[PDB]
């Protein structure tokens, strides 16, 4: 199970700096890495980087690698395999061609060559 | 194709109930526990779980239910060769010296027919005005009266509870965790640490200390009867005294029956009590309050105990080898430098472990009693915002130092597929 | 004494199983001895039935009893690289008892075929 | 648990071996525990003999002690399709220390060779 | 290329303390080893350890520590259900028949408000003269006093003391062994030999006897303290009895509690003694004199004990069912055809194994009693050359017999290297 | 029963080792059953490591550890045919330990390869 609650879908003009919530759910938040994958309109699905919630570890691509913050605070445990995390990301010279329909994604497995794929999604956050 | 494989020795581990053993540092001659126990291994190994978390219930633990049976059962056994005072049970012709009496009796000597003419000193409480100054016993119309046998101490040493081969014990590190629920972080320990067996009443001491906080305990906060259990951060130093120049005295009661009275007092006749320091005390008093406004929004109160039996009333705990009973009232009074004392009194017949009607004497130890012991916790009750406090079972005070602990099976057997087949 | 193998609860089954990184007669006398035969009682209850399927001395035997599907329907790779230990266990316990028996018929006619194999 | 299999005790020694087809210290206290230390002294009577012969976890082991017609000269047809274990137990229970003996000394020279075997 | 490889069953062994058991022969009602005891093997299996030396030392032994604290778990135990004392400590009115006396005394009846006067014979030694020729038993005024179940048996018989499964008992055989230090031509038994339980003091009766020589035994014999401890190849037979046949007389002093009493001396009145040949003794008395000329090059002496309590002084042990108490002086006053007599006198109110207040009253034989026993060693002291006997302590006659034997571990595991590898 | 094979002590450790040639609750009551259960821990104290090293039911199992010549650097000529057992053991007495768990892990990691060798 586990389901991933995104934000709310507010709007910004460039040069601002919007974060991104992602409250987990029914799932351990430190078994997987949190995935955010932006779709922007006028381009293909682009994918923006994994944090682990447990590692502390973090991978962008090149496209933002000076340009998004993301961040995880501590999960509250909830039983034995079940815990509640919130997962935060930026980005800072924002402007327009950012605009699409931002998601948060949890890993796939935790062990493997398809360790962080992202499984279970969002439900998007609309930008413009 | 997938197979199934067998594994011996897969972490995964059950909830069981065993008997626990007690293991013992380097040290004798007490009645919790003397050479009966394996020494402690000096280096405790602790392997810690990582990306675990477990269900802990310091309310339905077994481990308490255990050690607080297992406490009774030891008296039990080290009162079993002891001296009875069944024939002490006569008529007292007493005097006062009401706080203590100087009481003569008619008493059997070493011979079965002779009588003797003794006298010997007697704590009010112990005593009861039967229907001319003639006096009686507390405990003798209802009870068998027992005396310890005065090499016995009843000094608290550490007792570590294992677990035996093939279980484990499973402690809780999160330094805010409720007594209750799930905790991360949780390690595995082979042995518990060194806990104290300290008998005390309203106010824990000598116990543990929280790392951070002051962690409220309870089952249900929501009725009242459920008995409150402060966790403190910061202790209060207590500092309790029986000032009496008390002398010995061996009485002849029956053939190789010495039982030993209270002598006589060299010296003034003063009062035990207890001394708090008025800053410290009413600064961690004010501290607690402010945690009980977090689940109750209303303003807390403290009063004083609701009444009944002796015991429950005071602050009842043990100090050089006799059993003190402190009137608490100038401690719990809520009103948000100098020092504040607790008038005490001394019983000789007490009654620890409530049983149907077995009795026990103290004999007295002779000169000045002094202790000094930190007071690291609380017991309060509700009513149905004001705190009076209590003993609601003495099971409570080992529910305060064995919250961290659970007691588990471990399962070797581990059962699933692979892509392997024998031959 | 190091039966306390538990280090790796919260990894994933093939991180931690696949490859790892005088007395007196009293109150303390009767209790130490009581928990002296009940650790050695339940290491022979798993070392009799580590026996009865062919596996005494082995950490890691494979068998001869084909995966029933209808036990649990899940990958290899969504077992031992995704699940732990503790979970597994409670999510096949309702037929760790069938596979048991099944396991013991299985050893039982291999020390049989092994018997008419060495019997030429 | 189950170790009572004597459900075949009057079936002929082929058909049955072959192809199957917390206390309180008082009086139930002290009885209960000597009874649970009763068994597992004879579970560890057996399981060592069977470590002593080359057998452990083995419920059919082949040994390499050939048959002497002194113990008894009867045919394997007169034994595994006509007698029943519990009488030709009876029938060769003098022998019984002898073999044990020989088998013993058959599995310490086998340890032996296969060292000798495994040196090279 | 060498590899590790493992052994399971080597000839290597540690060495610790566990708990040894009993065995017993064929043949019921002794405090010893009743129906207790497992049977002996009717062939005690030894098998001789080629080319092995050991290193003993029967003083820092732990069966003997053991079968100390078995033998006093024994009587204990034996003692547990039987008949108190305690009512009899009254005054008695007594009168000579000063070597026994007959005493009355009032003494309660099957009823507990009638008052009976009974009179009983008691020996001078169990009783005192209190503060008109009134008297009192002598262990009233410092013990409580149990009466042996008068069917139970101190009947000494052999006793095996066998070590668990997974341990071994080593055992010297060197004829002239000091008792400590290496011994060669050790051999393993899975059982000791059968030993008695013969208390005794100054003379050891019915014990094992040297092969060859007399082997002194001691720790250091430089100071004086240790204990020399004297074994002999020549047994000297005493005889001793107590000639008085004397009458059972069953007393009514409670529900069910019939104590029985020194009835009547039918017949003449006499002393109690023991006999030695004077030539046997005089002659293995100068051969124990030889063997201590080795070590002390001085001229010893046999002087008496030195004084103090009577059991110390005296050569105390068991006869047919009553405790004899022999004085010895007749028998040690160095003077390098006819006998010697020794005076022995007997007691009832006894307390072997020296507790804190427990006595013991051994009800009265009835007839004649004679019993002929073995000498087999002694127990000397030295003066800061003079020897005088005496018992240091009961575990000195364990000793005496097993100084051959010495319990041990055994390690099956076998780590060696060769030239061998897996697969 | 006879556990006391201690014949060879004094023998050389090649010529040892390689080529042979119902209670009452009294005081012995508790002291018989304490003994019966104090030989039992023992015995599986052995038999449970002798389990870890791949070696159940052997005698001379060879293993998979080569030797460090740290722990003793002397010939098996000077070993199997001049020391006795007694006093090897002492020798080499400190690195008992070291040689147990890695024998632990050789075993180990030999049941994984199995594993990895059976999947085919
Ligand atoms: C407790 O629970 C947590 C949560 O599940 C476990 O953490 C997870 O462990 C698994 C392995 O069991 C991880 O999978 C691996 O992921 C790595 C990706 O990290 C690599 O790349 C990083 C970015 O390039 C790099 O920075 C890393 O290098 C160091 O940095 C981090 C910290 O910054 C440190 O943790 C690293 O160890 C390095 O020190 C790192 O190199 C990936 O490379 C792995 O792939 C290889 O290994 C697998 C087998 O594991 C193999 O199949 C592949 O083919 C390849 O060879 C592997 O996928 C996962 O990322 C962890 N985090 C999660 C899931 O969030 C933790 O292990 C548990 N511990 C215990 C004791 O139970
Ligand atoms: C408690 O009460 C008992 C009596 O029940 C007191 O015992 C009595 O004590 C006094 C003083 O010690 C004794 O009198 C003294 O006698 C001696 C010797 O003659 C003399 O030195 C004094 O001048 C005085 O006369 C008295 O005899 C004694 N009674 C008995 C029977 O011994 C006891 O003192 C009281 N103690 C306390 C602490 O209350
Ligand atoms: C809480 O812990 C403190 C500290 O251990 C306890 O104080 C201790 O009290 C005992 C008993 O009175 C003291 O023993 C005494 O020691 C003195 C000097 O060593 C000696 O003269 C006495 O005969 C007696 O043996 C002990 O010293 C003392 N510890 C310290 C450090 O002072 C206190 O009693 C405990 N509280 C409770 C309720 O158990
Ligand atoms: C020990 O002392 C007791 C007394 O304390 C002696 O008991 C008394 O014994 C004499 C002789 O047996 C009794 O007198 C006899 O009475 C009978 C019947 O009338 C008669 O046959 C004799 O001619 C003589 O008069 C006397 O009654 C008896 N007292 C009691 C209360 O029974 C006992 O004999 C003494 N025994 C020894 C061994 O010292
Ligand atoms: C040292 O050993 C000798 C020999 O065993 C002991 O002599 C034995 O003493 C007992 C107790 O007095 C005798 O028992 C008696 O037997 C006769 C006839 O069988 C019977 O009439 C009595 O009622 C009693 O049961 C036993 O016969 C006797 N043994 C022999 C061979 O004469 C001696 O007591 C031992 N010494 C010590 C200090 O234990
Ligand atoms: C997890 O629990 C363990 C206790 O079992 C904590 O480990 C200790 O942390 C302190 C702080 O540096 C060290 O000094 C100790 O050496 C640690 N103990 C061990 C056994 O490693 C640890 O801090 C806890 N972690 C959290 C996040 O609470
Ligand atoms: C009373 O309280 C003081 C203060 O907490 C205790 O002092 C600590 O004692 C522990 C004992 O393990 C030491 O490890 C610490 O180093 C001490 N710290 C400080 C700040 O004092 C004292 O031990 C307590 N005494 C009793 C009997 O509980
Ligand atoms: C070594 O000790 C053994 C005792 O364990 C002695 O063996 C006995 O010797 C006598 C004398 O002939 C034989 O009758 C016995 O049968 C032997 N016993 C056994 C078990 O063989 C042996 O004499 C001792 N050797 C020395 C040199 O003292
Ligand atoms: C008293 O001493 C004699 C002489 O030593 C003992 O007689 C021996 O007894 C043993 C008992 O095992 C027999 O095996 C011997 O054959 C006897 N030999 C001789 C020469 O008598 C007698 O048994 C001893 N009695 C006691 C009770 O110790
Ligand atoms: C009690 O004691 C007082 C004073 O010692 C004495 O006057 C009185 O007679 C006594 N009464 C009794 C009943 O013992
Ligand atoms: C003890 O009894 C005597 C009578 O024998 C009496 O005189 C005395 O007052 C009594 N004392 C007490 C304290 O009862
Ligand atoms: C026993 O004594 C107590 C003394 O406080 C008294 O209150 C109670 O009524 C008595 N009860 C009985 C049953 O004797
Ligand atoms: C301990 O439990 C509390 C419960 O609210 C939680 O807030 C806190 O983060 C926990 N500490 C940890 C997980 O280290
Ligand atoms: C105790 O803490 C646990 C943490 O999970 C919480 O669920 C529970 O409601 C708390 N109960 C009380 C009485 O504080
Ligand atoms: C103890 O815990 C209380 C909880 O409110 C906190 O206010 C106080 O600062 C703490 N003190 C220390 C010394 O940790
Ligand atoms: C509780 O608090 C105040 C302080 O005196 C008062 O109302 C009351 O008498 C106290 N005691 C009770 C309610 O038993
Ligand atoms: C306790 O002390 C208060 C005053 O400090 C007093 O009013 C009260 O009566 C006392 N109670 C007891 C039981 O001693
Ligand atoms: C003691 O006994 C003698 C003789 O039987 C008798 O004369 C005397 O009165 C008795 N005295 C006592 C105090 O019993
Ligand atoms: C027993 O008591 C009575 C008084 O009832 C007395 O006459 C007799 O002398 C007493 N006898 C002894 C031996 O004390
Ligand atoms: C007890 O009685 C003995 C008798 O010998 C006497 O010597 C001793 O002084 C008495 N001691 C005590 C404490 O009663
Ligand atoms: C026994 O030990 C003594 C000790 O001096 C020795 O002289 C004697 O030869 C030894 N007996 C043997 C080795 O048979
Ligand atoms: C006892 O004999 C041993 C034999 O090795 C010897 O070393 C030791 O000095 C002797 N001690 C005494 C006290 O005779
Ligand atoms: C007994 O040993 C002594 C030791 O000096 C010796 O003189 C005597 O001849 C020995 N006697 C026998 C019969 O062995
Ligand atoms: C020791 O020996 C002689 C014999 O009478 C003498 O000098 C002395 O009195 C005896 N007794 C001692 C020294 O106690
Ligand atoms: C022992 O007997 C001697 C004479 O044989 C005598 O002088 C001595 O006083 C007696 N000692 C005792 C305690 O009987």
């Amino acid at each position: 199970q586990g389901q991933l609650v995104q934000s709310g879908a507010t709007t910004t003009k460039p040069g601002s700096s919007v974060k991104i919530s992602c409250k987990t759910s029914g799932y351990r938040f430190n078994f997987y890495h949190i995935n955010w994958i932006r779709q922007t309109a006028g381009r293909g699905p682009e994918w923006m980087g994994w944090i682990s919630p447990y590692s502390g570890d973090k991978n962008l691509a090149p496209a933002f690698q000076d340009r998004v913050n993301m961040t995880t605070d501590t999960e509250v445990p909830v039983t034995s395999f079940t815990s509640t995390g919130a997962a935060y990301m930026e980005i800072r010279n924002l402007t327009s061609d950012d605009t699409g329909t931002y998601f948060c994604a949890k890993g796939l497995l935790r062990d493997g060559s398809s360790t962080w794929l992202p499984y279970l999604w969002g439900q998007g956050t609309l930008l413009t | 194709g997938l197979w199934v494989t067998v594994y011996y020795g897969v972490p995964v581990w059950r909830e069981a109930k065993t008997t626990l053993f007690c293991a013992s540092d380097a040290k004798v001659h007490n009645v919790w526990a003397t050479h009966a126990c394996v020494p402690t291994d000096p280096n405790p190994q602790e392997l810690v779980l990582e990306n675990v978390t477990e269900n802990f219930n310091m309310w339905k633990n077994d481990m308490v239910d255990q050690m607080h049976e297992d406490i009774i059962s030891l008296w039990d056994q080290s009162l079993k060769p002891c001296v009875k005072l069944t024939p002490l049970c006569v008529t007292l012709n007493c005097s006062d010296a009401e706080e203590i009496k100087n009481c003569s009796f008619n008493a059997t000597t070493e011979l079965r027919d002779k009588k003797r003419r003794e006298y010997a000193l007697f704590y009010r409480l112990d005593i009861v005005p039967l229907s001319n100054s003639e006096y009686r016993l507390i405990n003798c119309n209802t009870s068998v009266i027992t005396q310890i046998c005065p090499k016995v101490t009843f000094d608290p040493i550490p007792i570590h509870y294992c677990a035996p081969a093939g279980y484990a014990i499973l402690k809780c590190n999160n330094k805010t965790f409720n007594g209750t629920g799930p905790c991360n972080n949780v390690s595995t320990v082979q042995c518990t640490h060194g806990i104290k067996p300290v008998v005390s009443t309203q106010l824990l001491l000598n116990g543990s200390l929280a790392e951070e906080e002051i962690i409220i305990r309870s089952e249900n906060l929501t009725d009242n009867v459920k008995t409150i259990i402060v966790h403190l951060n910061e202790s209060v130093e207590i500092t309790c005294t029986r000032p009496n120049n008390m002398t010995r005295k061996s009485v002849r009661i029956g053939p190789g029956q010495t039982f030993y009275a209270l002598g006589d007092i060299i010296g003034d006749i003063r009062q035990p009590h207890c001394n708090i320091s008025e800053i410290k005390w009413e600064k961690t008093l004010q501290r607690v309050s402010e945690k009980l406004r977090e689940h109750f929004n209303k303003t807390i109160i403290f009063n004083q105990s609701s009444g009944g039996d002796l015991e429950i009333t005071t602050h009842s705990f043990n100090c050089g080898g006799e059993f003190f009973y402190c009137n608490t009232s100038d401690l719990f009074f809520n009103k948000t430098n100098s020092t504040i004392t607790l008038p005490c009194r001394i019983k000789q017949i007490i009654n620890m472990w409530q049983e149907v009607g077995r009795a026990m004497y103290a004999p007295p130890i002779a000169g000045n009693i002094t202790c000094k012991s930190n007071i690291t916790g609380l017991l309060l009750t509700r009513d149905g915002e004001t705190f009076r406090p209590g003993g609601g079972n003495m099971r409570d005070n080992w529910r305060s130092e064995l919250y961290k602990y659970k007691v588990v099976e471990v399962k070797p057997l581990g059962i699933a597929p692979t892509e392997c087949r024998r031959r | 004494v190091f039966l306390g193998f538990l280090g790796a609860a919260g990894s994933t089954m093939g991180a931690a199983s696949n490859t790892l990184t005088m007395l007196q007669l009293g109150v303390w006398g009767f209790k130490q001895l009581q928990a002296r035969v009940l650790a050695i009682e339940r290491y022979l209850e798993v070392q009799q039935l580590l026996g009865m399927w062919g596996c005494s001395g082995k950490l890691i035997c494979c068998t001869n009893v084909p995966w029933n599907s209808s036990w649990s329907n899940k990958t290899y790779n969504e077992i031992w690289d995704n699940m732990t230990w503790m979970q597994w266990d409670r999510e096949i316990g309702n037929y760790t008892d069938t596979i048991y028996k099944l396991l013991e018929v299985s050893q039982f006619q291999q020390e049989i075929n092994e018997k008419d194999l060495l019997a030429l």
